[PDB]
């Protein structure tokens, strides 16, 4: 992966190639939109970093990603990738939210399609023919 | 939570799925108008009812959000487009009645055909063959009479289906709590809560007056000087101090004074400045010149094309059965891909064009930052504004010498210099006391200052006064003759042609006061100059 001229990111957070002697590592595999790509980073006050997946701003390994249009968007529609854009309460580091729950800001119940009812989740939206930052990116996170 | 979050909300799902929606229909929209086939208008029809329907339920769920309840600047200007009532506010069958009319008024205008008094065979609509006569023929009587004919077989036609529309316009504007349907037009350019620049609806008209007072000199100069051109070529058939008979305006309607060139050319035997014969000389394509003019975007600090751009578009006809319509437009997709439809062939014309519709994907660039409903122009007349600053600089000899087609070495006298701007006079000189006449008898009908008795008596002495045009056939109120022209006739506001050649020029010179030009105005580029770039840039990524 060090010697690769196939991924765009290469963000560790090059002596890391031989540092590598640690106990276990994880890795945080998802697909993101290409401007979101600022957002995956620690601290990012934003959509991504809030809602979807948010980073340690302490100790973090690598972040790595690269172009994937060719296979994670559709031409005529890839609308199964969603996104969390709505939730009350941002995320911590290494927190995961799956809820899809109808959206109330005002704290109340709520049920769909009445008064301030909305769906947490966007879908994507990526065809073959949209712009650069914003196509599929396969991240992965170390 | 407070009620600014939950119009923020409300746009969050909007301006994520009014993104696809329209990326959905303006998709189905491109690939009808590049590949022209029964299934593409189906679609077409099919995704742009479902992205109006999308929108008719978002606007009516903004309606339920009052726009005298949130402060913050965004969401208000948002949800103010939004709940604009519009044909909702009349009842339910009486507009749709009146959409009829415009269905039919639009029919049997398009349809709409004129007939020779001798050859009844041979018919003409507005294009070609009409306009052909209008623009090119060289005969009194038969442009007299051809002139005549487009104001009798579709005037007569619009004129009683054209008394219902101004009614329930009028009749839907002042539902919807304004003065008349001039009045919603003026309703456009309002701004309210934002200082210096606010704009009553009472502004446009004074503006609009207060400037062409600037304007009406170097008309009645071209005026004066227009005549005695063509007495020169018409003998004895204008008069030396009466004004411009309408049949010889080299238009149909009187807009554009640019097809007179032929008959008004002082010095007809001088060069006109022409560089398609080195465009062949280094076998140039479209390829070179779009990317040319990315060069030339590119000189002045811009950013470059995008991936999407060369990906998506389609700047060639396609040949065969995929058909496509060859009018230059660029075409704002949605989802950051940017492209556009055009006939592209090896000329200086669609050299100028290319930077022109290329120039409305730059201000489609600098908008991306904002969402989607702030995603368009802040007016009606800043995207053709913007789109003719580089028609205008990249149209300058000096750079035809900096790109090869014309030699470095090339003189430019001010003899064929005023003679191509003086063509350019008749074009942009032309059009404003025009533009300024229609709106105002426009404003003054919908208003009810004119009596249906006086319309046409009102329209034609105001072409006397304002435009300096007697009408040479006397027209009584069987005719609709504005409405033959097609912005009055099929619901359009014709004042931003005004305002943006007036925008256009107070940008080209706070450009050329940025390019540092030395020269005259008509001589200035904005090559290279990097402050052209950031003034040009800046005051484009405010959008709405």
């Amino acid at each position: 992966l060090y010697n690769s001229t196939f991924f765009s990111t290469f963000k560790c957070y090059a002596t890391k190639l031989n540092d590598l002697c640690f106990s276990n590592v994880y890795a945080d595999s998802f697909v993101v939109k290409g401007d979101d790509v600022r957002q995956i980073a620690p601290g990012q006050t934003g959509v991504i970093a809030d809602y979807n997946y948010k980073l340690p701003d302490d100790f973090m390994g690598c972040v790595l990603a690269w172009n994937t249009r060719n296979i994670d968007a559709t031409s005529t529609g890839n609308y199964n990738y969603k996104y969390r854009y709505l939730r009350h309460g941002k995320l911590r580091p290494f927190e995961r939210d799956i809820s899809n729950v109808p959206f109330s800001p005002d704290g109340k119940p709520c049920t769909p399609p009445a008064l301030n009812c909305y769906w947490p989740l966007n879908d994507y939206g990526f065809y073959t023919t949209t712009g650069i930052g914003y196509q599929p990116y396969r991240v992965v996170v170390l | 939570s407070t009620i600014e979050e939950q119009a923020k909300t409300f746009l969050d799902k909007f301006n994520h799925e009014a993104e696809d929606l329209f990326y959905q229909s303006s998709l189905a929209s491109w690939n009808y108008n590049t590949n022209i086939t029964e299934e593409n208008v189906q679609n077409m029809n099919n995704a742009g009812d479902k992205w109006s329907a999308f929108l008719k339920e978002q606007s009516t769920l903004a309606q339920m959000y009052p726009l005298q309840e949130i402060q913050n600047l965004t969401v208000k200007l948002q949800l103010q487009a939004l709940q604009q009532n519009g044909s909702s506010v009349l009842s339910e069958d009486k507009s749709k009645r009146l959409n009829t009319i415009l269905n039919t008024m639009s029919t049997i205008y398009s349809t709409g055909k004129v007939c020779n008094p001798d050859n009844p065979q041979e018919c003409l609509l507005l294009e070609p063959g009409l306009n052909e006569i209008m623009a090119n023929s060289l005969d009194y009587n038969e442009r007299l009479w051809a002139w005549e004919s487009w104001r009798s077989e579709v005037g007569k036609q619009l004129r009683p289906l054209y008394e219902e529309y101004v009614v329930l316009k009028n009749e839907m504007a002042r539902a919807n709590h304004y003065e008349d349907y001039g009045d919603y037009w003026r309703g456009d350019y309002e701004v309210n809560g934002v200082d210096g620049y606010d704009y009553s609806r009472g502004q446009l008209i004074e503006d609009v007056e207060h400037t062409f007072e600037e304007i009406k000199p170097l008309y009645e100069h071209l005026h004066a000087y227009v005549r005695a051109k063509l007495m020169n070529a018409y003998p004895s058939y204008i008069s030396p101090i009466g004004c411009l008979p309408a049949h010889l305006l080299g238009d149909m309607w009187g807009r554009f004074w640019t097809n007179l060139y032929s008959l008004t050319v002082p010095f007809g035997q001088k060069p006109n400045i022409d560089v398609t014969d080195a465009m062949v000389d280094q076998a140039w394509d479209a390829q070179r010149i779009f990317k040319e003019a990315e060069k030339f975007f590119v000189s002045v600090g811009l950013p470059n094309m995008t991936q999407g751009f060369w990906e998506n578009s389609m700047l060639t006809d396609p040949g065969n059965v995929q058909k496509a319509v060859c009018h230059p437009t660029a075409w704002d997709l949605g989802k950051g891909d940017f492209r556009i439809l055009m006939c592209t062939k090896v000329t200086m014309d669609d050299f100028l064009t290319a930077h022109h519709e290329m120039g409305h994907i730059q201000y489609d660039m600098a908008y991306a930052a904002q969402p989607f409903l702030l995603r368009n122009g802040a007016n009606e007349g800043f995207h053709e504004a913007v789109g003719e600053i580089m028609s205008l600089s990249a149209a300058t000899p000096k750079h035809l010498k900096s790109i090869g087609l014309l030699s470095p070495d090339f003189q430019e006298d001010n003899e064929t210099e005023i003679n191509f701007l003086l063509k350019q006079a008749l074009t942009i000189v032309g059009t404003l006391p025009f533009t300024y006449m229609l709106e105002k008898w426009r404003w003054m009908v919908f208003k009810g200052e004119i009596p249906k008795d006086q319309w046409m008596k009102k329209w034609w002495e105001m072409k006397r006064e304002i435009v300096g045009v007697v009408e040479p056939v006397p027209h009584d109120e069987t005719y609709c003759d504005p409405a033959s022209l097609f912005h009055v006739s099929n619901d359009y506001s014709f004042i931003r042609y005004y305002t943006r050649t007036l925008y256009q020029f107070q940008f080209q010179e706070a450009l050329c006061q940025a390019a540092k030009h030395e020269g005259p105005l008509h001589k200035c580029d904005i090559s290279n100059s990097t402050e052209a770039g950031q003034k040009l840039f800046n005051m484009l990524r405010l959008g709405k």
